[PDB]
């Protein structure tokens, strides 16, 4: 187990459903011996003899710009074109629709409060679930 | 003549007495502070602020107090414009990131829309 | 209403006690852990509920200006008593 | 209100399996050495990676570059997106391409296979604001959720 | 690993080093600089003291508030030893006397008290135990000091099998009894070869032995970088000090050559560069002032 | 508005406005602004090349005679490109009056020392060197006056932190007081005290 | 050992990306049909210069500037990338 | 871009003043080691002087190096006149400060600082 940082514990790039890259800021530091996540992976790469070419967060973001440059343009929605080409590629394989009806996994407010590991560890979300199940 | 021409970039880092660890490893954040959503007042969103990245706060073994080793942990600077803050950060060798001012966009308010004939914007109570 | 951990250390009214494997118990070695044994949560539970004939009661904590700011407590719930948010004295409408 | 889960059940120290098969606390040197000794013995499809729901892009490209040094492209997510056709090559076929704000510009919204009230509650709030103020027509293909 | 003993901070005075140390014999020469170097990291240091509390006053500025806990102890009282060690994760033994007293001989100070501290620390669950022997400790030694210190090393090794035993040769510093002994003797010159080690090197070696998990069960020999004959060493001391209490056991130990033990690890295996005498003899012997260096072998 | 409100002194306001006009038209080479506050204090905001000609005027002119240098002050305002605001407070005992002379500099432009006008300035601008880093040219003995001898930085700059960068303790190994990077057992707790509601509409700045 | 992914960065509006846009509007579909299991990541951004990243085996990445190219020049550079596999 | 100088019109006069300040510190180091009865050598103090001069070697602004020469002359005046004590002279030698972790991996081990 490699203890990592949570989203309040690291300056960290997350991209929402519309493509807007955004960064968190460090509010508190990680508890105990837990570390920032890419710091852990970079330390592992140095132990393994395959050391990655970044040392600071800015150098990770330079690599992140090299892989796709919209991940470091924060509070910017980059428009994505080429729906016609993706549509032409989607007409190649004729996948069959199943007869099962479209059922979302969250039907009521009961299924809302616990989705990830932070919400499942929350006593407040547990009181919300217990309050809506009664 | 009594004036010289210095075309160099303005850099005072060797004069400020700041140790090097708190120049080249700090990230200044230049931003208009967000409105406290507990309150409708907007007078705290008028000026630009420069803060730094929060460093480690740990528990004092004797009292449980929040101990820090960051000298810049309470340093918040106030600027009238974004460009003054950028010039002050570049002058001091601080690597910075700038968030743009987020103004609330103008809303279309009509009290008569509470009582429309055929629109969904009727209030069910008042 | 003080109690004792299995280490022998007294638990404060907050609920603070060091763990058995916590090194910080060494500060009490040869010395004492100062606790107050008059727990305010137990002493305000000893006060009887004041039966009043009004719908709204006022509490200032006694002593007038020596108490707390004067607040007004509604007593419409018959299931629950009306508790002062400052001093913890509780009230019940007698009807 | 989920921030109080952020101070429970927390991983605070590196853990490794002992001789009994139980997770015991250890240092960063020992844990990273025991991971890196296994990473050096892998190549190709011998090592893979699953990204969770809360992972930032820095750790994502960190572990991607690390597994690419081992010549592994098997870096997966838990949430399935179909790779048929264009896949994830074009960004447009996996984005909310209109915008969250573009809901205020729409006049007909077709929701397919989603419960946006709980999957993306403020996207649903933007749909309700467009419903209320712009007389938006919303249709749903799926179970009749509220 | 408990949450209160996780290291935090930048290693300064208000930081948490995660070291909870009980230093027996902290009121002496080595304990002074050991509590200094522990307290500047932000370690919890337990000082059991036998002496007047006045004589512990100099240990009080060495750490942050609550980071040095003073408590009474007796060498023949296992209850006080258990009272001092039961919260610590490292116990260092620095108990020593150059002379035997009416109440404590060399067997009490070097055999009985170290075995008592090591046994009580073993049965209290202390992780790390550091014991300080002497480099010239031998069963067949001519001095009672080195004989009892070899016996005590053997008993510490057999009752705490993971103890780090350290062999300093002859420690010099401002409060030593090696250069200050030679500067105030105003005994002779023989064929004795010595390599004296500096006190901050010994302290850095002890604290690196705390932090190294590979130092458990080892026996280290802390020696200086330069071996000197006794005669030109004493002449170098009288040359630096600008010059033209003892017992026969101390005379037997001054005329005992510092043995060479290449099979034991030293200061370099703990990451400590051994400081030569010529850089630090002026710092010691400046007090004795009212220079060509010594020849090495 | 009688009991709780400070009474306004219109006579002194009119007199200080007339004397500010007087100074501004005698010395137009250096005077940039002249203002009188609502509590009747006169400020002459000048160009820094006129430190010596303005202050020698106010010291020596028969209608000014500001013989006393009450105080000499810098103010750090980091949003200005000339961040330091050098403030002279002068007292005329003849006309029973006070005047404020304000000028500006950045970190690198020297201000001319006014020791040849007021010898009182000798320590004050020396303090401005120690606290703010403003160099004063042609000063007799310009050096630090208040900080410790090896002190790095200028403490009354607003980007200098409240606790410094180093702290002292006695170290018994080196037998010496030593300087180390500052660690606080309790961090200074920053209070965000400003109300988000406007307090004074008379001081409202015009928007963008 | 071989090519692992291709990354094509381009602008939506700049003229220097224009031929690169002319590569994707016309020649990307049969490229993807020719290489079905090769990830060819098209990444549009606001003001970037056009660029062709070729990641090879064991993390090796080559870098080709596609600035001010025509669609034929982008096609030739990309088929040099596909035929090299170094 | 037309600024008022402090002492130097350009960088050559500035380097002249830097060079004279270095000469004065180089002459002063043996007297400083003697009268403060320091435990360092003259070579070690001159290496510290060379380190403090090379720390500022990247500056290209004449006003900034004029202020650096002014502050170095102030430090030298505080050293020649016995205004500093032994502690202030030895603060240039960070002897009680433990060596900071330099590489990535040891900084990763000890904490969160980049
Ligand atoms: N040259 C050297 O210094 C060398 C020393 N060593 C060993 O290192 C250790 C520490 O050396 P050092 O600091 O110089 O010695 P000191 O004589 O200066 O200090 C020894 C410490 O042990 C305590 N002590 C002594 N006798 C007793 C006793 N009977 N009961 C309880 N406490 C006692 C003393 O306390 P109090 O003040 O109350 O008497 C003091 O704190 C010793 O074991 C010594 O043999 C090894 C090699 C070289
Ligand atoms: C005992 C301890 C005592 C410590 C003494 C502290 C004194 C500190 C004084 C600091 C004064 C300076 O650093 S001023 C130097 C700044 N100069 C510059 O930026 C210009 C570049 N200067 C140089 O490169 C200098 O080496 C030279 C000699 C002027 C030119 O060399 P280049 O040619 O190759
Ligand atoms: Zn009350």
């Amino acid at each position: 187990i490699l203890p990592g940082a949570a989203y309040t514990e690291k300056s960290a790039t997350y991209v929402n459903t519309e493509g807007r890259a955004q960064q968190t800021k460090v509010a508190v530091m990680p508890p105990g011996l837990a570390r920032e996540d890419w710091k852990i992976i970079r330390a592992l790469s140095e132990i393994a003899g395959m050391t990655l070419p970044y040392d600071t967060l800015d150098q990770v973001r330079n690599r992140l710009e090299e892989v796709s440059p919209n991940l470091v343009r924060y509070d910017d929605v980059e428009g994505a074109n080429y729906f016609q080409q993706a549509s032409e590629l989607s007409k190649l394989v004729n996948q069959q629709l199943l007869a099962d009806p479209l059922v979302p996994p969250q039907l009521t407010i009961k299924d809302f409060y616990m989705t990830d590991s932070i919400s499942r560890a929350s006593q407040t979300m547990a009181k919300c679930v217990k309050a809506v199940t009664e | 003549t009594q004036l010289i021409t210095v075309d160099e970039k303005l850099d005072i880092t060797t004069l400020t007495g700041v140790p090097e660890e708190h120049i080249k490893t700090r990230k200044a954040r230049i931003f208009v502070p967000a409105r406290n959503n507990m309150q409708s007042g907007v007078n705290n969103t008028k000026k630009w602020k420069m803060e730094f990245d929060t460093r480690e706060r740990w528990e004092n073994p004797l009292m449980g107090w929040a101990s820090t080793a960051d000298p810049l942990s309470n340093l918040v600077l106030t600027f009238s414009t974004k460009e003054d803050a950028i010039a002050f950060a570049e002058k001091n060798g601080w690597s910075y990131d700038v968030e743009e001012r987020k103004v609330p966009k103008p809303k279309s308010k009509s009290y008569g829309a509470n009582f429309s004939w055929n629109k969904r914007t009727r209030v069910s109570t008042k | 209403g003080v109690r004792t951990s299995p280490t022998g250390e007294k638990v404060t009214h907050t609920g603070q006690v060091y763990d058995d494997e916590d090194y910080r118990r060494v500060r009490f070695v040869g010395r004492q852990k100062e606790v107050n044994e008059n727990f305010a949560i137990d002493l305000i539970a000893e006060q009887p509920v004041s039966q009043v004939g009004s719908r709204v009661i006022s509490c200032d904590g006694g002593g007038g200006a020596l108490g707390h700011p004067r607040v007004y407590i509604n007593l419409d719930k018959e299931t629950k008593t009306g508790t002062c948010g400052y001093c913890g004295l509780q009230f019940r409408q007698q009807h | 209100f989920a921030y109080d889960g952020l101070k429970r059940q927390r991983l605070t120290e590196p853990m490794v399996r002992n001789e009994k098969g139980l997770l015991t606390h250890t240092t960063w040197e020992d844990a990273l050495s025991r991971v890196a000794g296994m990473l050096q013995s892998c190549q190709g499809n011998d090592v893979a990676a699953i990204a969770g729901g809360l992972v930032d892009a820095e750790a994502l490209i960190a572990l991607k570059d690390l597994l690419n040094r081992v010549d592994s492209d098997t870096l997966c997510t838990e949430e399935v997106f179909p790779t048929a056709g264009a896949g994830t090559d074009l960004r447009s076929n996996y984005l909310l391409n209109t915008t969250i704000a573009g809901v205020e510009e729409a006049d007909v919204v077709l929701l397919v296979g989603t419960n946006p009230r709980f999957e993306a509650p403020l996207f649903n709030a933007r749909i309700r604001k467009s419903w209320l103020h712009n007389d938006l027509k919303v249709a749903l293909i799926g179970s009749p959720v509220d | 690993l408990h949450h209160a003993v996780i290291p935090h901070g930048k290693g300064g005075r208000s930081s948490v080093s995660g070291i909870v140390a009980t230093v027996f014999g902290a009121t002496g020469f080595l304990g002074r600089y050991l509590v200094n170097h522990l307290g500047r990291m932000g370690s919890q240091v337990i000082v059991p003291y036998r002496c007047e509390p006045y004589d512990t006053m100099h240990l009080r500025p060495m750490g942050d508030l609550g980071q040095i806990i003073f408590m009474d102890w007796n060498g023949r009282d296992k209850d006080s030893i258990r009272r001092a060690v039961e919260h610590s994760n490292v116990v260092i033994n620095l108990v020593g006397r150059e002379w035997e007293t009416k109440n404590f001989d060399f067997e009490d100070v070097f055999v009985k008290i170290p075995q008592a501290i090591a046994q009580v620390s073993k049965e209290a669950g202390v992780e790390k135990f550091i014991h300080i022997s002497h480099l010239n400790a031998d069963i067949k030694s001519s001095s009672k000091y080195l004989r009892n210190k070899a016996v005590g090393e053997k008993e510490v090794r057999e009752t705490f099998p993971e103890a780090t035993i350290i062999k300093p040769a002859d420690i010099f510093g401002r409060e030593d009894r090696f250069l200050n002994y030679f500067a105030n003797i105003r005994s002779l010159g023989k064929k004795t070869v010595k390599q004296p080690v500096y006190i901050v090197d010994v302290t850095k070696g002890i604290i690196n032995a705390i932090k190294d998990p590979d130092a458990r069960g080892k026996t280290f020999a802390f020696v200086g970088p330069n071996r000197y004959l006794l005669f030109d060493l004493v002449q170098y001391v009288f040359a630096v000090a600008h010059r033209p209490w003892t017992t026969r056991d101390k005379v037997e130990r001054i005329h005992t050559t510092d043995r060479t033990l290449p099979h034991l690890p030293g200061l370099e295996d703990l990451g400590v560069q051994a400081t030569p005498l010529e850089l630090k003899a002026i710092e010691v012997l400046r007090r004795h002032r009212t220079v060509q260096p010594a020849k090495t072998v | 508005t009688r009991p709780t409100v400070r009474p306004r002194n219109d006579v002194a306001h009119k007199q200080l406005s007339a004397f500010g006009e007087y100074v501004a038209e005698i010395l137009p080479k250096y005077v940039q602004q002249v203002q009188v506050s609502c509590f009747s204090e006169l400020e002459i905001c000048i160009h820094p090349d006129g430190v010596i000609p303005v202050l020698t005027f106010l010291r020596d002119h028969s209608n000014a005679q500001f013989k006393s240098l009450a105080d000499l002050t810098a103010v750090d305002i980091p949003t200005r490109q000339n961040r330091f605001e050098i403030v002279y407070n002068l007292l005329s005992l003849r006309f029973n009056s006070r005047i404020r002379v304000k000028t500006y500099t950045d970190e690198l432009t020297p201000v001319e020392s006014s020791v040849s006008v007021y010898k009182a300035a000798n320590w004050y601008e020396r303090e401005i060197w120690d606290m703010f880093g403003v160099f004063f040219a042609n000063h007799p003995d310009l050096r630090r006056i208040l900080t410790d001898y090896g002190f790095e930085g200028h403490p009354f700059r607003k980007d200098f932190p409240l606790s410094g960068y180093v702290e002292l303790r006695y170290d018994d190994e080196v037998k010496r007081v030593v300087a180390e990077p500052v660690e606080l057992a309790q961090e200074f707790r920053k209070f965000d005290l400003n109300s988000p509601w406007e307090a004074f509409p008379a001081y409202r700045q015009p928007p963008e | 050992l071989g090519l692992r992914e291709i990354r094509i960065h381009l602008c939506q509006r700049s003229p220097g990306s224009q031929g690169v846009r002319d590569f994707i509007e016309k020649r990307y579909v049969e490229l993807k049909k020719a290489n079905p299991d090769l990830p060819i990541l098209i990444r549009e951004c606001s003001d970037v210069q056009p660029k062709l990243w070729a990641r090879y085996a064991f993390g090796q990445e080559k870098n080709v500037s596609l600035n001010n190219f025509s669609a034929d020049q982008v096609t030739r550079a990309l088929e040099n990338v596909l035929s090299s596999k170094a | 871009t037309s600024v008022k100088p402090i002492f130097s019109r350009d960088m050559n006069e500035a380097k002249r003043r830097v060079r004279e300040l270095y000469r004065a510190w180089y002459r002063e180091v043996p007297n400083t080691v003697h009268l403060f009865q320091l435990d360092i050598s003259v070579k070690q103090g001159r290496d510290k002087v060379r380190e403090m001069f090379k720390k500022n070697a990247h500056v290209t602004d004449p006003r900034v190096v004029d202020l650096l020469v002014i502050k170095g002359k102030m430090e030298l005046e505080e050293t020649i006149n016995v205004w500093k004590q032994r502690t202030h002279v030895m603060r240039f030698f960070h002897e009680t400060e433990a060596p900071r972790p330099k590489d990535f991996l040891s900084k990763f081990y000890v904490g969160h600082d980049p």
